[PDB]
């Protein structure tokens, strides 16, 4: 089977903190339907992409779904939060998923087509299969996302363009902006963020970072969830040899 | 105390077998109709095969696991015989040949086979766990004690429900059934025993050196057939098409292919029996729920 644990309150307390402070909103977390409804109404009229940004950000604070065998947990633990179903499994993709292969053999024995192999009726062997495909699943998505990272990083290799960015993380050492066009997150250090780093201030209560831009002299307050203009640029670090995307806001 | 069997009765029952006749009118490969009755409490089950009557009771109590197995709970099976099943049985005779065999067959079929999830009997590792006990009561004996007990134990374990326990630190909080519903046991597989009885229609010489085999084998013998057999075979299987255990402890030498035939014949029986048990458990659950709805409605 395959279950999905309900997200802890601690994961959304930080998101609701930024929402209630800046946008004056909140996510219920009372139920999956409550979480969905509150996430749905979380939309800014001046910018349609704001709702998408919150969704792609509230996805990062969800518990990882995992494969398992029905003897390892009780029935209420079979619950899949993200789908709101009492029970669920992978079966439709035998070719690209070995979990389906197991499900196929079990269904064949379920209908009486052919007796189920002993290896799929051993609680010990099933535990090894589940712990393996869980690890291979994580390694698959990470390798997949890394493949996107390299090719996109090669597109912006020798190119600079003013794209649309969104502030997702605010710190005293700088900010982190997300470019939806390339799907790449970038870090703008305080030294390259503004002039006179000793004059800049960070308010944790409001998630606001006030500073004076390098090409200006007017105190600008940069809050969170703000749509800002950002110049993209790629440079391979001479120490890590990883193609990172250096971003300069405007 | 002995059971006296005349030469006439010995010759008659054996000759009947030579004419494809058994006294109860069954078929050599025919298993007796198994009737399963559940009591009011969970774990209370009564199994009946013809005149054979056995009763099993499942119980559990908070106990501490062995030092060797801190993650496993305790599980024991009791099958003490009494003169109630017949004066042939001595009260408390737990060392007799047939008694120890029967005790060992059940143990290897349920305990050793891991039919019960003993790992799920642990509350807190190396400290407190559940101690499940299966007490078999032999009420009336007409043969097939081993098969009746294996069904009685399994039907009981699958019908039993233990009270919910919440544990904080040292303290144990045993929730009563009314406040919260009880929790069923974990069954890895459902073992069913089928016992074969062998009869030599000729003499020992034709059994040892005889060319063509002629030994008769019948399924689930009654008391009279059991007292006149020359060999016994108890084979345990499950719906997963696997042999849980086989025990032909001596007796009449039997052809290997014939013993294999018995194992395949027993598989067809254990399939029907297993499905039967499951159905009677569903209906029992539907019965208890329908009464729970009629109790809440009027309430």
């Amino acid at each position: 089977l395959r279950r999905h644990a309900a997200p802890p309150s601690t994961n959304f307390e930080i998101l609701n903190e930024m929402l209630n402070t800046r946008k004056n909103m909140s996510i219920s977390l009372e139920s999956s339907k409550a979480l969905a409804d509150s996430l749905d109404r979380c939309v800014d009229p001046e910018d349609p992409y704001f709702n998408t940004l919150v969704r792609i950000m509230s996805t990062r604070c969800m518990m990882a779904a995992q494969y398992f065998y029905s003897g390892a947990y009780s029935y209420p633990d079979f619950r899949h939060y993200g789908l709101a179903v009492d029970i669920y499994t992978h079966f439709t993709s035998p070719i690209r998923r070995y979990c389906d292969v197991v499900a196929h053999r079990q269904l064949a024995g379920a209908i009486g087509y052919e007796p189920l192999s002993l290896t799929h009726r051993d609680k010990n062997k099933m535990d090894m299969i589940c712990r393996n495909i869980n690890r291979k699943h994580r390694n698959a998505q990470f390798a997949g996302r890394a493949s996107i990272e390299y090719y996109v990083g090669q597109v912006m290799r020798n190119n600079e363009s003013t794209e649309t960015g969104y502030v997702i993380k605010v710190f005293n050492n700088g900010i982190v902006v997300l470019v939806p066009k390339f799907g790449v997150e970038g870090l703008i250090r305080l030294d390259n963020l503004t002039e006179d780093p000793n004059s800049a201030a960070f308010d944790e209560v409001e998630y606001k970072l006030t500073f004076v831009p390098t090409n200006s002299d007017k105190p600008r307050d940069v809050y969170v969830f703000d749509k800002v203009e950002v110049q993209v640029r790629s440079v391979m670090d001479p120490i890590t040899s990883k193609r990172k995307a250096e971003l300069l806001l405007k | 105390k002995d059971i006296e069997i005349s030469a006439s009765e010995s010759k008659f029952i054996l000759e009947a077998l030579r004419q494809n006749y058994r006294l109860d009118g069954r078929s050599f490969d025919q298993f007796r109709d198994v009737e399963i009755t559940f009591g009011k409490e969970f774990g209370d089950v009564s199994v009946k095969m013809g005149n054979t009557k056995v009763h099993c009771r499942i119980s559990c109590q908070i106990a501490q696991p062995y030092e060797d197995r801190p993650f496993e709970g305790l599980f024991v099976i009791s099958t003490e015989i009494s003169p109630m099943a017949g004066s042939q049985f001595e009260n408390g005779n737990i060392t007799g040949e047939d008694e120890v065999l029967c005790s060992r067959i059940i143990e290897k079929s349920v305990r050793r086979s891991g039919a019960l999830d003993v790992e799920g009997l642990c509350i807190v590792a190396g400290s407190k766990c559940w101690a499940v006990r299966a007490d078999v009561h032999f009420l009336d004996c007409d043969g097939g004690f081993i098969d009746a007990s294996c069904i009685a134990v399994m039907a009981g374990l699958m019908h039993f429900k233990k009270p919910d326990i919440t544990v904080h630190g040292e303290q144990i909080i045993v929730h009563p059934v009314n406040e919260r519903e009880p929790v069923p046991l974990g069954i890895l597989h459902i073992p069913i025993c089928v016992t074969f009885s062998f009869f030599n229609p000729q003499d020992t010489e034709e059994n040892i050196k005889g060319e063509t085999n002629s030994e008769i084998s019948i399924i689930d013998a009654t008391l009279k057939e059991e007292l006149l057999r020359d060999g016994v075979l108890t084979v345990t299987l499950n719906k997963n098409r696997e042999v849980v255990q086989v025990s032909k402890a001596g007796g009449l030498p039997m052809d290997a292919l014939t013993l294999m035939k018995c194992c395949h014949e027993a598989y067809s029986i254990i399939e029907k029996i297993t499905d039967q048990i499951l159905q009677l458990l569903k209906e029992d659950s539907e019965k208890r729920n329908k009464y729970a709805a009629m109790l809440t409605s009027e309430n």
